[PDB]
């Protein structure tokens, strides 16, 4: 089932930078039978070349590919802004078509810092039984962010739920929100309730808190 | 043109069974090698099935026994026929064209298979108050099933500074959403900001009002 491996799993450039992605195989493949695709985020995937040196119908002279044996490599001349998207490589030599676990090309922006707020429950969600604290880390790059919670400065993990925004399409700045649920009970059973970010845009982890009630 | 339309898609509890159609326009679908490739939520692609020219079938060992392929010459449609589904069948769907017997030319829009053992549920809507400069407020759209979900602000007065995380999964079976927002403070009590949250599936519109807190 010839592993093809993809290289990096997230590869940040700027428009106008040369992008080179490899995708190595566990097994020789003939280079006529390693394809490269396109796909961009709701959208399906896009041929862009075939036997590893050959360019689909339509694709331009930007996109490039070259290798043999075992390893191969995709390479975008110029880099445009319609061209930030997930790239696969795939073999179909064999009879198990494989594809690769995908490598992100993004826009690189300077490295910002999240604006960290925090989100106590409201009364309303008080009443109805559970009390869900949100954390929001606003306009930050890369996406890479770590986010800990600590309930009267102890680690909670386990019981919080990540989610993070769509590359922002003018800045390409993200957004991330950490909701840590817990029950009324436990929630009035403590006072301080801290999120803690450690964010490579940061020099210090910042730590937004409150205390119940106040 | 070769252009290929998928429909059939939608919600289904496990155990169930759907019958993903795709029509064909500007080839035969009699003559060509015919696919069907699935995109897991955050996953990379596996090709799922295939048709041969000549009537041949092939299916993964994710799909072998649970799912059918075949092909409808008068129409030129192609049907994937699934059965004892579960959540790892939970995919974006595309049938794909194979030319020079391994190379996936021209793909589908895709269609959406959820597979979910909920119930359609209403959503509860808490606010999320600010407390320099900058304030940030949001809402949280809890509980509610399933997908989608449309969220404005001031009734669509406000689209600046607008982010709307995607809906995650709790553990609860129901989704969980944010949308929060970023305002100059000083109009915090002297402007009325409304989310405006939409689910159609249970047809429940909830308008909000978010007013600072202490």
């Amino acid at each position: 089932e010839i592993v093809l491996t993809q290289s990096p799993g997230t590869l940040s450039l700027s428009p106008g930078e040369r992008a080179t992605l490899s995708c190595r195989a566990s097994q020789s493949v003939s280079s006529s039978y390693l394809a490269w695709y396109q796909q961009k985020p709701g959208q399906a995937p896009r041929l862009l070349i075939y036997g590893a040196s050959s360019r689909a119908t339509g694709i331009p002279d930007r996109f490039s590919g070259s290798g043999s044996g075992t390893d191969f490599t995709l390479t975008i001349s110029r880099l445009e802004p319609e061209d930030f998207a997930v790239y696969y490589c795939q073999q179909y030599g064999s009879s198990p078509r494989t594809f690769g676990q995908g490598t992100k090309v993004e826009i690189k922006r300077t490295v910002a810092a999240p604006s960290v707020f925090i989100f106590p429950p409201s009364d309303e969600q008080l009443k109805s039984g559970t009390a869900s604290v949100v954390c929001l880390l606003n306009n930050f790059y890369p996406r890479e962010a770590k986010v800990q919670w600590k309930v009267d400065n102890a680690l909670q993990s386990g019981n919080s739920q990540e989610s993070v925004t769509e590359q922002d399409s003018k800045d390409s700045t993200y957004s991330l929100s950490s909701t840590l649920t817990l029950s009324k009970a436990d929630y009035e059973k403590h006072k301080v309730y801290a999120c803690e970010v450690t964010h490579q845009g940061l020099s210090s982890p910042v730590t937004k808190s409150f205390n119940r009630g106040e | 043109e070769v252009q290929l339309v998928e429909s059939g898609g939608g919600l289904i509890q496990p155990g169930g069974s759907l019958r993903l159609s795709c029509a064909a326009s500007g080839f035969t679908v009699s003559s060509n090698y015919m696919s069907w490739v699935r995109q897991a939520p955050g996953k990379g692609l596996e090709w799922v099935s295939v048709i041969y020219s000549g009537g041949s079938t092939f299916y993964a060992d994710s799909v072998k026994g649970r799912f059918t392929i075949s092909r409808d010459n008068s129409k030129n449609t192609l049907y994937l026929q699934m059965n004892s589904l579960r959540a790892e069948d939970t995919a974006v769907y595309y049938c794909a064209r194979d030319l020079g017997t391994g190379l996936f030319d021209y793909w589908g829009q895709g269609t959406l298979v959820t597979v979910s053992s909920a119930s359609t549920k209403g959503p509860s809507v808490f606010p999320l108050a600010p407390s320099g400069g900058t304030a940030a407020l949001g809402c949280l759209v809890k509980d509610y099933f399933p997908e989608p979900v449309t969220v404005s602000w001031n009734s669509g007065a406000l689209t600046s500074g607008v982010h709307t995380f995607p809906a995650v999964l709790q553990s609860s079976g129901l989704y969980s959403l944010s949308s929060v927002v970023t305002v100059p403070s000083s109009s915090l009590g002297t402007q009325t900001y409304i989310c405006n949250v939409n689910h159609k599936p249970s047809n429940t519109k909830v308008d909000k009002k978010v007013e600072p807190k202490s």
